């Protein structure tokens, strides 16, 4: 009963944000680690939905699914360390940031159910704002446990769900194509109508 | 020693599942929330807000894009002549794509309720005339002339008496109803006043409108 | 009439008349930024740049005087955190259809707004409370909101009449804190 | 830290198991149910409805298929002569395959209860005569003549007095009882009326009928 | 006590409806995906049972069993995405429908207990009707997770159980063989009796 | 007697006498569709095609007059959503055994039905409520139910008597809504 | 016979998790605590010096 249009229902599903490749050989990540800055716009449809308002406040829930490029399941161990905002990030496999006790880690196996954690509201202000006339959530670092390189190629996929959603000050929805990230810039030489057109005003 | 059974839905990840996970940072205290004005908790509040309806979605040039927000009423058009016509379909392609109701109902699959359309006359203070606004239920054709449209749901709008008129459209769901505007009299104006004016149409939803079965459905590219 | 933005009056935690804009037959629209528009004016302007933390509400009156033989319509609206995409005299909109920021003008009526119809009225009043994610901010580095005046219906008249219509904006700070 | 044991029936899928799964679409609201007349909650309500019994399941031609719904009573048959005979087995092959009770009990394995058969005479208003309807319990043979059938459970049916008669069959279960119809008198008719008539038989079940151990058991092909 | 003839007992067991083949090489599905429209008549005996009434209303419960053609169990990951009625269906492995957040998915392994989900009543009207003188439930899309083809042949079997059954307006049971789907058409040149026949009416 | 379909009277949310069917010695049966049968007749017919949503109940009387030297039996029944497999005058059944739809006639007594035995009575009355999965439907695109009149026992008589028996159907809408 | 589900965070070790483990030496009695002066329970006490 009008409970599908609430904001909690509007933002209620886990969507794929981000993907990490750890190839056996190549140039994508020569080592066995990667850094992924947390963002909600990894999901393609998220930006236009969130930018309907000016201020937002929510928690997050992350799930990690790992497998071989073909989809196989292999006996491997991973780390999944979380770097809070304002803290240094790893630079190599031998970096000392991988064992700093203030960065929580989740040791898990591939032959296991996907890992799941929760992240609270991490802003100094009272809400995130997508427009500032004048939003760091953290970082996830993924590696393979060991002093030697792994024997398999791996892919990690991250899914995020938002909980306890609140919003303020609605705005008009986006009309033109985006050009940059965190920028309302638009192609000024090609402006398109909001919808379709017809031949005359007197004809259906 | 407690026995268990491990039912057949055990090690599965359903993306629409709701549960409780392990917090990664206990002992952390988030910033307390101050009061910010303008909080919205349901989307129907946004659906119930009047927005401009582009009845005149004919032009497509970059510099003629602002002409889509109004349609003219001139002094060289005779009586009994059709002015404009549009459907009553918020969720389909057409004039309703410019309103917030159409954009918001493009995120769902089903809808039903009542609507209302408001017309505003922006001519001079010395212009007079009359218009006929008619509504045709679903399944009927467009009236052939003003007299046929008179025998039905209609209203007579007088420029001198009123500057705005409203038209409540009864139930719609999911063929659609039609709205047409006819000339009743001619455009009367004294000497020294412009011969043409424009009408602005505003559309919204009533308090019995609902939406269901959310979709995502969008074609604006991130980068 | 008088509308109160989001149904909130300014609270705690004189009149300033700017120059006159001349509405023409080919005008596109103008906008002003707050509190940038009042930073070089008077005691408020001195306090804005001679302090560190600022917090204030506002009351905006927009008027225009025209004859009974003129016609046209304007939309006046207030948009918090109005970032522009591609002083006390304001700027001019280059692409009024997309509000110079990639968003449609047809949905601008979702903000605190008013209509000016030359055949019906000539005044519009908007009261804006303080909107921010923090109790205090900087008056010289952050613009809280912007004010828009866009002609939806073009100005028209007959030859021999006055070809420019004056639009005057007068504003008064409310519940200001420094 | 709660200990568990993981009993030996852990990761198994039993098709007759009953449990609760994870809903795939929460926040979805199904359409509320309106009132529709004719709701059925148990199959015995359908079993207790009279339907036509094809006692005369002799013909098999396409155009003679409607002749199986009645059997004749003529004026050239003498007194004391057997007319028709059938068993009292709803769940087995034969006349009962045309009734809804037989079709519904073909979906189960065991049944028991009481039945009833109704005969309807569709001759002219001026025809008269008498019939003998007899019932033989399980384990007995068919009576050799009308006199032998008279010494037992029987009823005498008069065409002039009544148009319909009923015969309650006592308990049946899981050999079966027999029902036979004999001529008592001859077929008396005046001059100007047809010499032949037909009888229609209707069969149903009583209120103490039950079925058990559902089977599926069917031979109609989907496509 | 007369509790085996209720409608809930009449429709109470999970039966096999549908089967999906994902061969290593061949022409059945050249890619690693398939689409199966939800129907209850995949079970051979279901049509004549349901068509005893005119209107029906129920929920559903689906279980997926996956294995190699020989019956072996292998380390593979699958998706099982559900497409609600009124939504577009996948066209390829690279289609963007596989990651739309409004189509729920169930990531699972072959070396796991069978997956199980529930589907509600999805009709605009108040009940399904098998006869209309003048019933879309959804779609299940099955694929193998990965950007490359799998190393094994796979088969997926779907079982469905109906819950909270209600019915109205009983009808006569079907008498002749079916010819089409959602069509009461029958072979008019070969009409058969409802049952068996005998030589004479006076002989047992 | 009078039977009420499913034990429900028509509720809220004149007489029409059709032509006469001639029952013969080789007749097979006839059927009519509702509300198609009353769409080109009178005020009801005009309202059916001049509206959008329709909802109504019905009351059907079937009569036949024959002499005391005739014999036969008819089955009258009402079947909702009567789809046919392989106007006001009805159609004729091609294969009455399978009801022209693949279902047996012997089980037709599961629907609201009546019997007409020429030696016993000559009338049959059935009252039908509104049956649908939606509160309202279209009167020109959806047929709610059908009416069947099938001779289970053939008509017989002697030579020199009238060889055709008249069957007249008269119906009256009840609790009609448009 | 109690059914279970085994949610997707099952066999994982989160270093910031708080729980109860199995004591390795039951029946062992630690030394009772005597009173020692100068107990500090919060770091702000040290910050205010």
């Amino acid at each position: 009963s009008t409970a599908e249009t609430t904001l909690d229902s509007f933002f209620s599903r886990a969507g794929l944000v981000g993907e990490i490749d750890l190839p056996l050989k190549g140039t994508t990540n020569p080592n066995g680690y990667a850094n992924w800055d947390i963002d909600i716009t990894g999901y393609a449809q998220m930006r236009r939905k969130v930018e309907l308002f000016t201020y937002m406040r929510f928690d997050a829930e992350f799930t990690f699914v790992a497998c071989t490029p073909t989809g196989e399941v292999v006996p491997q161990l991973l780390q999944y360390m979380f770097v809070p905002p304002g803290a240094p990030k790893p630079d190599s496999r031998e970096s000392l940031a991988w064992q700093t006790a203030t960065n929580p880690s989740v040791f898990v196996k591939l032959s296991d159910p996907p890992a799941q954690v929760s992240v609270p509201f991490m802003s100094p202000a009272s809400a995130y704002q997508w427009f500032y006339d004048g939003n760091m959530m953290g970082t996830f670092s993924v590696r393979t446990v060991g002093t030697s390189k792994s024997k398999y190629p791996l892919v990690v996929r991250i899914y995020m769900r938002m909980k306890h959603v609140r919003a303020w000050i609605p705005r008009p929805m986006r009309n033109q194509n985006y050009l940059f990230k965190a920028n309302p810039n638009y192609a000024g030489n090609s402006i398109k109508p909001t919808g379709t057109s017809r031949t005359a005003i007197t004809t259906l | 020693g407690f026995p268990t059974e491990l039912k057949p839905g055990t090690n599965q990840f359903l993306t629409t599942d709701d549960g409780v996970s392990a917090p990664i940072l206990p002992n952390f205290h988030p910033t307390p929330c101050i009061h910010i004005p303008g909080e919205v908790r349901n989307l129907l509040e946004l659906c119930q807000v009047e927005t401009i309806l582009e009845v005149n979605n004919v032009p497509t040039n970059a510099t003629s894009l602002m002409e889509r927000l109004r349609f003219p009423v001139s002094a060289q058009a005779g009586k009994g002549e059709l002015c404009a016509v549009f459907r009553a379909d918020p969720g389909r392609n057409g004039p309703w794509q410019s309103t917030l109701l159409g954009q918001l109902c493009g995120y769902y699959t089903q809808w039903s309720g009542s609507l209302e359309v408001t017309f505003m006359f922006t001519g001079s203070f010395m212009a007079t005339g009359k218009m006929l606004i008619a509504y045709t239920p679903p399944g009927g054709p467009l009236p052939k002339d003003r007299a046929t449209a008179m025998l039905g749901t209609h209203v007579i709008w007088d420029f001198g008496l009123q500057s705005s008129v409203t038209l409540v459209i009864p139930w719609i769901s999911n063929t659609t109803g039609l709205v047409s505007i006819w000339y009743q009299t001619n455009y009367v104006v004294p000497i020294g006043a412009p011969n043409t004016a424009y009408i602005i149409a505003l559309a919204a939803a009533q308090k019995n409108f609902t939406m269901k079965l959310c979709k995502d459905a969008s074609d604006i590219l991130q980068t | 009439n008088i509308i109160v933005g989001y149904g909130e009056w300014p609270s705690y935690c004189r009149f300033y008349t700017l120059d006159t804009k001349l509405w023409e037959k080919s005008s596109k629209g103008w906008y002003w930024k707050f509190p940038d528009v009042l930073t070089e004016t008077g005691v408020f302007g001195q306090n804005a740049q001679f302090h560190y933390l600022y917090r204030s509400g506002f009351c905006i009156h927009v008027q225009c005087n025209a004859s009974k033989f003129h016609q046209g319509a304007l939309l006046v609206a207030v948009l918090p955190e109005y970032v522009i995409g591609t002083g006390a005299d304001g700027f001019e909109l280059q692409h009024p259809y997309v509000l110079d920021a990639g968003i449609p003008i047809s949905q601008l009526t979702v903000c605190p707004h008013q209509w000016i119809n030359l055949r019906t009225n000539n005044c519009a009043t908007i009261i804006v409370p303080y909107i921010n994610a923090l109790p205090f901010d900087s008056a010289l580095n952050h613009c809280n909101f912007g004010l828009l005046v866009v002609p939806i219906s073009p100005l028209d008249y007959d030859q021999g009449a006055t070809p420019v219509i004056p639009i005057t904006i007068t504003l008064a700070p409310m519940c200001s804190e420094f």
